[PDB]
């Protein structure tokens, strides 16, 4: 049973380590791009507010 | 007396034969197996670390 579980762990770790490195890279990229998207939306909201204030004034 | 000496020479021959031609292959199997299992446990440990 010990040999069996050892095989099982060798299998999972390799897999889970690979998948978790991939997931860490993907999640860092996703969070960074979400931050960029929020920044772009904020800048566009500022542009819209500026256009609105110039038009109203 | 003589029977014991003759059989003892025969047993020396048997021991030499097994040590020279039968022991090496069995030892190779054990080393491949035991050594291999050691290597596998090691790999599993490294993978857990990873």
């Amino acid at each position: 049973a010990e040999r069996e579980a050892m095989l099982a762990k060798t299998a999972a770790d390799n897999r889970k380590s690979a998948e978790q490195v991939a997931a860490a890279q993907a999640d860092y990229e996703k969070e960074m791009a979400e931050a960029r998207a929020q920044a772009s939306a904020l800048r566009d909201e500022a542009r819209a507010a500026g256009r609105s204030v110039v038009d109203e004034k | 007396m003589s029977i014991f000496i003759g059989q003892l020479i025969g047993f020396a021959v048997i021991a030499f034969i097994i040590v020279k031609w039968v022991v090496p292959p069995v030892r190779t199997l054990m080393r491949n197996q035991q050594e291999a299992v050691r290597a596998a446990l090691a790999e599993s440990a490294e993978a857990a670390k990873k």
